[PDB]
RNA sequence: UGUUGUCGGCCGCGCCGGCGGCCAAAGCCCGGGGGCUCCGCGCCCCCGGCAGCCGUCGUCGGCACGGCCGGGCGCGCCGAAAGGCGUGCCCCUCGGGGCACUGCGCCAACGGGCUCCCCAUCCGACCCGUCUUGAAACACGGACCA
RNA sequence: GGAUGAACCGGAAGCCGGGUUACGGUGCCCAACUGCGCGCUAACCUAGAACCCACAAAGGGUGUUGGUCGAUUAAGACAGCA
RNA sequence: GCGCUGAAGCGCGCGACCCACACCCGGCCAUCUGGGCGCCCCGAUGAGUAGGAGGGCGCGGCGGCCAUGCAA
């Protein structure tokens, strides 16, 4: 792809790498079609050249020009978004987050016992079927 | 573009080989363990059973032999599971080369 | 005290840690060779 | 970043359908050296970049090539999509030693599926073709659309393609409606799930 | 080192402001530094005169 | 450098102390250098021999030093160890040693009729409250006296102590079982309680001696 | 900004020179650089250009940075420049849609050595030159770019901003 | 005789933090003026208070690992352990800090070589000797050995 | 290191061991990136310091990008049709 | 070489890596610095044809010393 480029706001992208280390942002000022300011709520403004990140689905409920306070209030207003963001498109991370914190007793425990019930799901929804099939 | 999912791949990362069995009478194969640093995480030892361990067959560097043999295994199981792992060669190693650090 | 280099007589450096941008080339194009206040201090700590 | 599509202690099947082939055969290479034994299938469905004529002067100054200088014996060229395939591969790992004649022994290609490894071909990390030839980018170029230009196997194998590709289609048709019913009655049963006090914490890590 | 610069912000205030914002650098005065080098032999004595 | 310049800053201190209590007892550690010490019969020769003594002092400490540090690193007491799961009470094991982290030789005795031992990758250990010194080495497999039984009340005696934190803490006792089923291992929340030791530690200090020398093995 | 592209270095100084009446008088020439590296350098490309020196001859007082100038923000840069290629150097004239003075460089570096080719030897250029938005004269991403401030168009390529996903 | 834990030295590594350099400053909130665009938005610039934190030089501060090689410390008491327990000075005058004050001696655990072949890898360009500026040499000399 | 290679580059070597590098290189063969930001090319140009060894000229090219200057424009252009 | 093409080409920047016998580091061989008691030690440089200069191995018979031999 050469995807999109450009030049508007509301429009939130997800990370193909920098420093940082996070990061997502949303694109508050437009300066030609390679050259765009990205910033986020909490998260560093950044002015790149930037066809190698790109734009994921959800936007956010925001109008053209945004210096801090207003990109804040915007933030307030939405918020939503991150959860979608939280799950899903690009988005992802704190479902997939949730899963790296695990390999660790408490965490162990709480894993084959999800596990040990996960087994009587299967058989419940095994007798189910059979009833189901003749 | 890639489309970054990803995973991560990265280079890191130094290891030593604790020490290599070459053994028979004709029942066994063999074994060579191995102790990364600190490195794979727990989540990235598990993930993934499938370490390819390739060390450089590099001058180390009186003369030795430099050869364009670069050779790389994989790591079979955890045996130590935090720290330490079992790992096997598959063209078989240079003379005891054991001890020279491994890398990925 | 330019006669107290008078040295005993030269310092025997090690290889750059991480090595050089090329040797063929000076301080004007990010090369190596002549004249750096700045530069010389982060290479001969590289030549520990 | 993480290879996707790579190790695994014994698998291989490889997914060729609208793949880059000299990308594909690197990856291949790299198994086939590591003491894999890699089946790539659907050779005929595999892409190369590049415009038409200058991808078939190269095969056909082969092609003038095949009728001299002669005893017979090789040089010899191959026709068909998975020969093309093997070809690629006997220059991509060192084809003068034993390590790389044993690693080019370890492959096979098939030409649309072989009688059935069903279970299914897998893709390799991004291999895959669409962007490669860009949006345009110029024309790409099928082995199934070189190889009809150069002969049998080819022909035949497009014909078992065809007929491989109608039957299971008919039988990816049933065994999806009939997932799809499977499917609703686990939902459901999920959405039910009887209780906690363990057992929600393992979905609160999705 | 502080006082060798120091005494170029105490007196001078044409410095910094015009000069990032304009061309050509100021008149009146300048401090002098000095100072004594290292040298390390980065080529090797195959083919030099 | 932290740990480093707290040595540097007499220099000695408490050398410089140590000195003084001889001074202070009176008047002395020149004589008792010079005039001391024993000799002369013996046999043959240049005697060229040895130790114990003054090196051997600080290479115990020096051997010392990894050793808290190690577990400050990866937590827990030391050795001695209980199945926590498997049979809810039942018996004791000692970690005698490493082929690795991982793969661990858990130990006993066997005089007359006997008792296994297992080398593991895993099966069924966490750690108790008792520390020593060593990290996990000694072996073989030896030890054996009333100790199938001794070592095993020993057992008892933290399998209660155990038992009874088993039931405060767990997330239940079905995986206490998955964390004993790990055995590598390690880290994450170690100290629960267990009160207190003096004998448990003796019990664990016997062991290690045991899995030693020089009993049943001599020719 | 994060890894260069070229902060002009304001150089003050002098020229330092005998016991005869003269002395020379005062210059910056204003160059853009990576830090004191590309400087000493520069000082001679600037001596043996202009006035003739020596290496000698010019001496250099001191030397100030710009410390983001610009706040991130922008203008589109009207370059006066000399690419070297198939003999020396010959002018451009260049207004380009950029960033910033790290970006005109790049771009300038990145289109001398594609859009007029030049490999290496090459020294930079003559001038950098701040315009306003309207007055943006020749050509193309610039002119669209003019246009995108207007507005009506940070909200006209959202046209295909939000139109990769879907609506 | 073989192995494994370690104390000491050497080098490598990644990460975190502070201060000064660019009189510090992006900055933001407050307050005042100008310009462009004169279709108005929006853009810009300058000055004072002020959350704020930045990319780079220099420097210092804190940790954790590996590889290789080898085996300064005590001399009364308590303290498993590490550690403190003699006294004077001074800064801070808080926690504490540095500074000063005889001689002598000198580790743990456990129970092989070589020949031919095959596979990997390189020399590889024979060797070898000579001739030659240059030898594998399609330059010369040898069947092989005693 | 340069596919091979007396004299190009790195480099001047006792033997060994380990570490880091130089030149040069990092898709596979082949250790190590299918590295980042940007831009040009679609001819398989093209994977090339140097070499008897790697050719390509005078001259031409509305291919394509890019820079600039003059004039003409809603006091309606350029072209086409009428 | 396989052979790529929004690159595995090209150019402008850039990050991380790889890679010698080099350079460092450890241990050791000559000469020389020298030192110290026929012997020990500290550090440096230390490819090699023609070739000079010097120490040593082996052959055969002779002499003085000193043995070995029914299994040389």
């Amino acid at each position: 792809m050469p995807f999109k480029r450009f030049v508007e706001i509301g429009r939130v992208a997800l990370v193909n790498y920098g420093k940082d280390y996070g990061r997502l942002v949303v694109i508050v000022d437009v300066v030609d079609q390679n050259r765009a300011l990205v910033d986020a709520p909490d998260m560093v403004r950044c002015q790149i050249n930037f066809k190698r990140l790109s734009l994921t689905d959800i936007k956010i409920d925001i109008k053209r020009v945004p210096k801090k306070t207003t990109l804040i209030k915007a933030m307030e207003e939405a918020d939503v978004k991150n959860k979608w963001e939280n799950s899903s498109w690009g988005k992802k991370l704190i479902v997939q987050k949730r899963r790296a914190s695990l390999n660790d007793f408490d965490r162990f425990k709480v894993m084959l016992a999800k596990i040990k019930r996960g087994g009587a799901i299967r058989q419940e929804l095994a007798k189910l079927k059979k009833t189901a099939a003749a | 573009m890639k489309g970054r999912q990803g995973q991560r791949v990265r280079l890191y990362v130094r290891g030593t080989i604790l020490g290599y069995k070459r053994s028979k009478s004709n029942q066994y194969e063999n074994t060579s363990l191995l102790q990364i640093e600190g490195v794979n995480t727990k989540e990235e030892v598990g993930w993934y059973a499938g370490k390819r361990i390739a060390y450089v067959y590099k001058a180390k560097t009186k003369s030795n032999d430099s050869t364009i043999r670069c050779i790389w295994g994989k790591v079979t199981r955890p045996h130590g599971n935090s720290g330490v792992v079992r790992a096997k060669f598959r063209s078989n190693l240079p003379p005891t080369s054991m001890g020279k650090k491994v890398r990925v | 005290f330019k006669e107290a280099n008078n040295f005993l007589w030269p310092f025997k450096l090690k290889a750059p840690l991480g090595g050089l941008k090329k040797k063929r080339n000076h301080y004007v194009e990010g090369g190596d060779a002549g004249n750096r206040e700045n530069y010389i201090n982060q290479l001969v700590r590289r030549m520990n | 970043m993480v290879s996707g599509s790579g190790v695994c202690a014994k698998r291989v099947v490889v997914d060729a359908r609208h793949h880059m082939l000299g990308r594909l055969a690197s990856i291949v290479a790299k198994e086939l050296l590591n003491g894999q034994r890699v089946v790539v299938v659907r050779c005929e469905e595999i892409c190369m970049s590049g415009g038409l004529v200058r991808q078939k002067m190269k095969y056909l100054r082969f092609l003038r090539k095949r009728m001299n200088t002669k005893p017979s014996h090789g040089p010899i060229h191959f026709r068909a999509p998975a020969k093309i395939l093997w070809r690629t591969i006997r220059g991509m790992i060192p084809h003068k030693t034993a390590r790389g004649e044993a690693a080019l022994a370890r492959l096979k290609a098939y030409e649309g599926v072989p009688p059935p490894y069903d279970r299914t071909k897998r893709m390799v990390i991004p291999d895959a073709l669409k962007v490669l030839r860009l949006q345009p980018g110029h024309r790409y170029c099928l082995l199934g659309q070189l190889s009809k230009e150069v002969g049998w196997n080819y022909a035949d194998t497009i014909r078992e393609l065809e007929e491989k590709r109608k039957e299971k289609a008919k039988v990816s048709y049933d065994r999806r409606k009939q997932l799809a019913k499977l499917r609703v009655k686990a939902e459901k049963a999920a959405e039910e799930k009887l209780g906690t006090q363990l057992e929600i914490l393992a979905p609160i890590k999705y | 080192a502080e006082q060798y610069a120091g005494e170029y912000e105490a007196q001078d205030k044409e410095l910094v402001q015009l000069k990032r914002e304009a061309r050509m650098k100021g008149g009146f005065y300048v401090s002098p530094e000095a100072k004594p080098l290292f040298v390390v032999r980065i080529r090797g004595i195959n083919a030099m005169h | 450098m932290a740990p480093t310049s707290k040595m540097a800053l007499g220099i000695k201190r408490a050398s410089r102390s140590h000195t003084y209590h001889r001074r202070g007892l009176w008047a002395i550690k020149a004589k008792h250098g010079g005039a001391l010490p024993k000799a002369e019969k013996p046999a043959a020769i240049a005697e060229p021999k040895f130790y114990p003594a003054d090196d051997v002092k600080p290479r115990t400490v020096s051997t010392r030093k990894p050793h808290p540090t190690k577990l400050r690193s990866t937590i827990t007491p030391g050795t001695v160890l209980i199945l926590l799961a498997g049979r809810y009470m039942g018996k004791r094991v000692v970690f005698l040693k490493q082929l690795q982290s991982g793969l661990l030789l858990i130990t006993g005795p066997f005089k007359i009729n006997g008792v296994p031992i297992r080398r593991v990758n895993q099966a069924y250990v966490i750690a108790t409250s008792t520390k020593v010194d060593i990290s996990k080495v000694n072996v073989q497999k030896f030890d054996d006296k009333y100790f199938a039984r001794e070592k095993k009340t020993r057992a008892k005696k933290t399998e209660g102590e155990l038992f009874e934190s088993d039931k405060e803490a767990t997330k239940n006792l079905p995986d206490f079982k998955k964390d004993d089923q790990k055995v590598i291992d390690a880290e994450l929340i170690k100290a629960i309680d267990a009160v207190p030791d003096l004998k448990n530690y003796l019990g664990a200090r016997f062991s290690l001696r045991d899995g030693d020398k020089p009993h049943e093995m001599t020719f | 900004m994060g890894a260069f592209r070229f902060h002009q270095y304001q150089v003050v100084g002098r020229g330092l020179p005998t016991p005869t009446d003269e002395h020379p008088k005062i210059y910056r020439m204003k160059l853009w650089a990576t830090n004191e590296v590309r400087a000493k350098s520069k000082f001679w490309y600037f001596l043996r250009k202009l006035k003739k020196v020596k290496k000698s001859n010019g001496q250099i007082l001191a030397i100030n940075e710009i410390f983001e100038k610009n706040p991130t923000t922008i203008k589109n840069y009207g370059i006066w420049l000399r690419y070297q290629s198939r003999t020396g150097y010959h002018n451009m004239y260049k207004e380009y849609r950029d960033t910033t003075l790290n970006g005109a460089v790049e771009q300038m570096y990145t289109e001398m050595a594609s859009r007029h080719r030049v490999r290496f030897p090459c020294i930079q250029i003559i001038k950098t030159a701040t315009v306003h938005f309207k007055l943006c004269k020749r050509d193309n991403t610039k002119q669209f770019h003019k246009s995108d401030i207007k507005f009506p168009l940070v909200y006209r390529k959202v046209r295909p901003p939000t139109r990769k996903l879907k609506t």
